[PDB]
């Protein structure tokens, strides 16, 4: 309803974090465009539950306005805010997010690196081919698995050339990915 | 037990017997004059007479409107006659009897003394001199406690006057406490001097020592020279004797009641004075 | 419910108070410089109760040191842990009441009190949540008794919502030769019965008797008595300083120990006195008349409430069993009309030198024996109207002697009524 | 569909921790709210980011207990505003929890509950966890129950009360707090599940073989029984699918709303290998007073209601067969104006155990809920201890000092005397 949306938009200013975090979650679920500028303001909330919910909400709406503010949320102090901002950027599918997500592939937290790889696969920009190839050598097995899956969504000549090189000079998992995905 | 026994209870000066004897002696048609005559016959003490009259007015039912009014008028007349002599002494009856027992004296005598003391403006010194002429030092302190009990109980009366008299009596008590300090410590000092072969004035006692101490503290403008001078005049010129007493006076100063000092400064000034005197009588170690 | 403000008044207060600091500081691993050099994280768990943290993590006692006698400043400072105390927290006078209660309560003491209250105020502000106050003093003197009970009343008017708990040293002829002590003890008991929430009765008669009879010390000194006081104080404050369920704060202990507001005088006990002891031997000794710090026979009354504190590494199955036996075997000495009145507490950190110890806190109707002893000593003097002018001279009046006498005899009668109270 | 849980005081907060630890395991939610991937949504709100947040509020007048939740493993499970604390506790004094201290925090707690209620599409009611003996558990709970009755009128309020037991009991005054809270909560609770610490302590010692059980040992046992009671609300169920279904199936007389919970099997982790117990065996154990969580004898009273809540590998025919045996063998006398039947529920979700935990994993379990007049035995124990102390007016001054008039004590006792007479009157 148009009223439920304005009510929740008003709740994004409430003193109570319980009210703000709920309002951001609710606005994401409603998906009304009117909530995009107030949700962008919520990405700067003191409470990390509200920031996380706002990032998630913005990804669910899918509006381009959220791209530059979500790119700055990839540098958030909170690992769950970062991981959700990466998820959201992949959901939106905007090319502007490719270079910041390539940097997030090198995050200290593996759930952020994993969501960055998934997002890069979702976006499907060729600039992600070489960084995702490097992520096949990540210490985390699930990050390596998502980087191989992501390259599978990209495909093409950059993918073929990178696989031909890895099947020749690469070792372990990356070598196996290059031989197996080359057959596919 | 009746009102007469309630009145006689704790009252070492009246029996329920004499009170009943008095009430029974007073007829219903007894004029205020008749009542007083009877009260006066059986009871010589105005305090006890007034006490008896309270008993009489109080033991009389309002049914005997004429008698109670006559008794009331008699008591009013007796109170008009004696005023404080009856009422004041009556007020402190317990106190006078309690201390009369401790002193093994007459309670009436103490009540008379009390009224005497409280009948006019008296300074501590006036009180001290007034008591030393009547009591042993031992007994004086006890007497002072009777007067204090009596005055405190007079919260029922020369209000303003008693307040001043109480301040003066407290001063008196503070002085006596000081004399007690010297009483116990002077022999020790004299014995210690004697033990070291130091001959001291044969008559030297705590009073003379204490009196010298008080002349010093009450001195209008005391000096270390005046202090040493008084001490030398007191115990002589033996360095250890003078030192001993000055040390005793210095020790005494810390123990003397604050009320005996014109200010906090006065106590410190005296200490400095005594310390300076002790230094003067220590040059030749 | 966190910080406690400690105050020590007079010679006895400062002597017993300094041994208390020496003892708990060593228990919590603090050296006289206020630096923590401990062994367990439990030592610092409830450290904020008695200590304030300085920059450099220098733990300083929340202690106010008072005496009208200036000499006590030096006695404290020259002591073992004398350095640890805050220099601003030393409130000292120019005199020393000389065993006169009126001097400490009305004259010299009432002059210094405002300066003390200023120090109590500043220590109470740097308190997140103040529990209450704890005073160490002797009832026999002039400063500890008179000024101490003036302070109690003055603190109660300023902090009415806070617990006021004291360690009051009862005078004894066997220890102090001063005549007027029954006056100062009777005039103080009168205040304590109306202004404190819980009072630990450290009786110098019991302390002398323990050193003389049990420890075999033929000529006991204050040092020997104080060794017993420090151990008792260390044990009765164990539930306060270390983590726990039972009697954790002054009010939780008050609500469990005080059935009637005036009946708040405790008989402290401690085992073992001398320095291979089992839980049954510890339970047996801790209840024993021979080990009580107040000269009362427990068999002369009944216990209204009891708090038993076991320290060390021992079986909790054994302690629960031994405490239950000590009650079902001695049923008649415990008040029938207060169910489950004996609450037991276990602390794994034992006191220095012992591998196992037990501290007892009893609210026994047999404490009336202690007050009766003081009333008998008092009556005999007040009968002759002895030394009255020393007190009346300082401003007070005879009625306050008669009021103190009546109040203490009413307290003894009150204990007796609950001793005889049939369920 | 939603239920809001309120955890009051130490016993409530610490039981809630054991409960939520179990609910999380039962539904496969990690302590960060994430679930590696709808029934359990009645207890957990769901966020787009992945989080499942307990619909719970934790209140204590002192911070120390909740501060441990705030810094614990479950610190990210709850939003901080769901964890509320004061500065000074109730010092085991009902009057402090109800009047003095409680009055300060009540308004905040209520607003936080309202914020939770506003995130509900159809709030069923409240589940309240607290002790009887504590000042906050007794005093603050009754204050809150009074205020919830106003704010959420026609909404069910179900309790989980910790009946005091000398073994663990930290206060002499616990009998007073128990009678006082139960008097003021009586007309504001719709159903109350009492948990007698002596019973749970005895089960830990006998069955779980823990010589000196800690509150942690007890709580894991309480939370198994709590989980069994609330399983119907968290899983697609047939019996007690509603908070209202609890009253309708267990509370025929409304003051008499204290059902006796019995759980079987409670096997030690140490015991396995052992032969797994059948539907017949676990049902038989429900009629053994050793397995009751309130110490009393149903063989001394009469039943008003009886619910059998099975969990695990249990087949309907086996349950019918097991019930049939119990009807013919046991003395299950029902009150003269009631149904002779046993309401049955089966949840095919196996019982969940806490990894490590003193309790062993079982193939099948049962929690029987009975409304027996025998529960008045537990009221009588409490009432006697109250009577002994009140006659001498012992400790009463503590309460009067904290905004409570002495008359409230007598009034409370009079309501207890009436409750005892009510259980007597049912017995005909
Ligand atoms: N156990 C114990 N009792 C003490 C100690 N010092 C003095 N006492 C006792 O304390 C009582 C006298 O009180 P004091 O502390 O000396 O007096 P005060 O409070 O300092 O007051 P002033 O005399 O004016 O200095 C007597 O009963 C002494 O036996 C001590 O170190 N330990
Ligand atoms: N089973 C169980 N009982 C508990 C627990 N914690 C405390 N209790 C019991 O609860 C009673 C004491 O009440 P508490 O709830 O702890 O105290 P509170 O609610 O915080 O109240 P105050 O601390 O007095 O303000 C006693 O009967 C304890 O045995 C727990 O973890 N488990
Ligand atoms: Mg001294
Ligand atoms: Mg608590």
């Amino acid at each position: 309803d148009p009223e439920k949306v304005e009510m929740y938009i008003k709740n994004l200013q409430d003193d109570s974090g319980l009210v703000r975090y709920f309002a951001a979650d609710a606005l994401g679920k409603i998906g009304d465009e009117r909530a995009v500028e107030p949700l962008i303001k919520a990405l700067k909330d003191e409470d990390p539950w509200v920031r996380r919910e706002a990032a998630g909400a913005l990804g669910q709406i899918g509006d381009e306005r959220a791209v530059e503010p979500l790119i700055k949320a990839l540098k958030d102090e909170d690992r769950y805010v970062r991981r959700i901002a990466a998820r959201a950027l992949g959901k939106i599918g905007d090319e502007r997010a490719v270079e910041p997500l390539i940097k997030a592939l090198k995050d200290e937290d593996w759930q952020v690196r994993e969501d960055a790889a998934k997002a890069l696969g979702q976006i499907g920009d060729e600039r992600a081919v070489e960084p995702l190839i490097k992520a096949l050598k990540d210490e985390d097995t699930t990050v390596r698995l998502e980087a191989a899956l992501a390259l599978g969504k990209i495909g093409g000549e950059r993918v073929r050339a990178a696989m031909e090189k890895l099947a020749e000079t690469g070792t372990g998992f990356a070598r196996k990915v290059a031989v197996n995905y080359l057959e596919t | 037990t009746d009102l007469a026994d309630k009145y006689a209870s704790g009252n070492s000066e009246i029996s329920g017997q004499e009170l009943r004897g008095l009430r029974d002696a007073i007829g219903d048609d007894a004029s205020p004059e008749d009542i007083l005559a009877l009260v006066q016959e059986k009871i010589k003490d105005p305090a006890l007479q007034s006490t008896a009259l309270d008993y009489l007015v109080q033991t009389t039912p309002p049914s005997q409107g004429k008698l109670k009014e006559a008794l009331i008028q008699a008591r009013n007349t007796h109170t008009e006659q004696f005023g404080r002599t009856a009422i004041g002494a009556k007020n402190i009856l317990f106190a006078s009897q309690e201390y009369a027992d401790q002193l093994n004296v007459s309670p009436s005598g103490l009540r008379s003394l009390y009224l005497e003391v409280t009948g006019d403006t008296h300074t501590c010194d006036q009180l001290l001199s007034m008591l030393q002429d009547r009591y042993t030092y031992q007994d004086m302190a006890i007497v002072s406690s009777f007067l204090m009990k009596g005055m405190a109980t007079e919260l029922k009366v020369p209000s303003a006057q008693l307040q001043v008299l109480m301040t003066e009596t407290r001063n008196l008590q503070a002085v006596l406490t000081s004399y007690d300090y010297f009483e116990s410590r002077v022999p020790i000092l004299l014995d210690s001097l004697k033990a070291e072969g130091i001959q001291t004035p044969s008559d030297l006692n705590f009073v003379k020592v204490a009196e010298s101490y008080h002349k010093i503290i009450n001195d209008k403008f005391p000096t270390a020279s005046k202090v040493e001078r008084e001490v030398r005049n007191l115990i002589g010129d033996d360095v250890d004797s003078v030192t001993g007493v000055l040390n005793l006076f210095f020790s005494a100063l810390r123990q003397t009641s604050s009320r005996l000092f014109s200010s906090a400064d006065k106590r410190q000034q005296l200490g400095a004075m005594i310390a300076n005197a002790l230094d003067a009588v220590n040059i030749n170690n | 419910m966190r910080e406690i403000v400690h105050i020590q008044a007079g010679q006895c207060g400062n002597q017993i108070g300094a041994k208390f600091w020496e003892v708990i500081s060593d228990e919590h691993g603090i050296d006289p410089t206020g630096s923590y050099h401990g062994d367990s994280d439990l030592q610092l768990e409830r450290i904020n109760v008695y200590y304030n943290e300085a920059t450099g993590n220098k733990y300083v006692p929340r202690a106010i040191l008072v005496d009208l006698e200036p000499g006590t400043m030096d006695s404290v400072r020259s002591g073992p842990f004398g350095q640890i105390f805050r220099p601003d927290n030393f409130v000292f006078g120019q005199s020393g009441a000389g065993n006169n209660w009126a001097k400490g309560h009305y004259t010299e003491g009432a002059e210094l009190v405002d300066s003390v209250l200023d120090v109590v105020r500043k220590e109470s502000e740097s308190c997140d949540c103040l529990q209450g106050f704890q005073l160490t003093h002797s009832l026999g003197g002039g400063t500890g008794s008179g000024m101490g009970t003036l302070l109690i009343s003055k603190i109660r008017e300023e902090y009415p919502d806070r617990i006021m708990n004291t360690f009051s040293v009862m005078p004894s002829p066997k220890v102090s030769d001063t005549v007027v002590e029954p006056y100062n003890a009777t005039l103080s008991v009168h205040q304590l019965v109306e202004n404190t929430d819980e009072t630990y009765c450290i009786d110098n008669e019991a302390l002398y008797d323990i050193c003389f009879r049990t420890l075999k010390l033929t000529t006991p000194t204050y040092g020997d008595l104080n060794h017993l006081v420090s151990a008792t104080m260390s044990g009765v404050t164990t539930c306060l300083r270390f983590p726990g369920q039972l009697n954790a704060d002054l009010r939780k202990l008050a609500v469990n120990m005080v059935p009637f507001p005036r009946l708040h005088f405790f008989m402290p006990g401690f085992a073992p006195l001398t320095s291979a002891l089992t839980v049954p031997e510890l339970t047996q000794q801790m209840f024993d008349s021979k080990n009580m710090m107040a000269a009362c026979d427990p068999r002369h009354g009944r216990y209204l409430t009891v708090a038993a504190i076991f320290r060390g590494r021992m079986s909790m199955k054994e302690v629960d069993e031994q405490m239950l036996n000590v009650q079902n075997k001695n049923s008649s000495y415990f008040v029938e009309w207060i169910p489950n009145n004996v609450k037991t507490a276990v602390c794994d950190i034992p006191p220095r030198g012992l591998k196992m110890s037990a501290t007892f806190i009893g609210n026994s109707t047999a404490i009336q024996e202690l007050f009766k002893r003081i009333s008998e000593q008092f009556t005999a003097m007040f009968r002759r109207k002895a030394f009255l002018h020393w007190y009346t001279g300082e401003g007070m009046d005879e009625m306050e002697f008669t009021e103190a006498e009546s109040n203490m005899n009413d307290l003894v009668s009150e204990y007796q009524q609950y001793q005889d109270a049939t369920a | 569909r939603e239920c809001i849980s309120i955890h009051v005081g130490q016993a409530g907060v610490q039981i809630g921790n054991a409960c939520w630890e179990l609910y999380c395991l039962e539904h496969g939610i990690q302590p960060d709210g994430q679930m590696p991937s709808d029934s359990f949504n009645t207890f957990f709100s769901e966020t787009g980011a992945g989080k499942h947040v307990p619909r719970a509020v934790f209140v204590d007048l002192e911070p120390t207990v909740i501060d441990e939740v705030r810094t614990g493993t479950y610190r990210q499970l709850f939003h901080p505003e769901q964890l509320i604390t004061g500065k000074e506790d109730a010092a085991n004094n009902y009057a402090r929890g109800h009047y003095t201290i409680g009055k300060e925090i009540i308004d905040l707690v209520l607003d936080r509950i309202r914020k939770l209620a506003d995130q509900c599409t159809g709030l069923q009611g409240f589940l309240v966890f607290h002790s009887f003996g504590g000042g906050t558990g007794s005093g603050f709970t009754s204050l809150l129950m009074e205020r919830l009755s106003v704010d959420y009128g026609k909404k069910s309020k179900l309790e989980f009360s910790i009946y005091p037991a000398p073994q663990v009991s930290t206060a002499v005054v616990e009998p007073y707090n128990s009678i006082l809270t139960t008097h003021t909560t009586l007309e504001h609770s719709d159903c109350a599940f009492m948990v007698d610490n002596e019973a749970i302590y005895d089960i830990c010692r006998r069955n779980l073989d823990i010589e000196r059980p800690t509150y942690t040992n007890l709580n894991r046992l309480i939370s198994q029984i709590v989980s069994s009671i609330t399983a119907s609300l968290r899983f697609d169920g047939a019996l007690n699918v509603d908070l209202t279904e609890f009253q309708t199936n267990l509370v025929p007389y409304p003051r008499i709303h204290f059902p006796l919970a019995t759980y079987a099997p409670v096997i030690s982790a140490e015991k396995a290998y052992h032969e797994q117990l059948s539907v017949a065996e676990i049902t038989n154990a429900c009629f053994e007073p050793a397995n009751q969580m309130v110490k009393c004898d149903p063989r001394h009273g009469k039943y008003m209601a009886c619910c059998l809540l099975y969990r695990g590998d249990v087949v309907p025919k086996d349950v019918n067969a097991a019930i049939a045996t119990i009807k013919t063998k046991r003395s299950i006398q029902f009150v003269d104006w009631c149904p002779t039947g046993f309401k049955v529920g089966i949840n095919y979700q196996p019982p969940t155990v806490v990894p490590g935990g003193d309790l062993a994993k079982v193939q099948r379990a049962v929690c029987m809920l009975s409304n027996t007049t025998a529960i008045a035995e537990a009221w009588a124990r409490l009432d006697h201890k109250f009577d002994l102390m009140y006659a001498k007016r012992a400790f009463v001054h503590w309460y009067v000092g904290e905004g409570m008039e002495e008359g409230e004590f007598s009034e409370a006792r009079e309501d207890m005397a009436a409750l005892e007479k009510d259980y007597e009157e049912v017995g005909v």
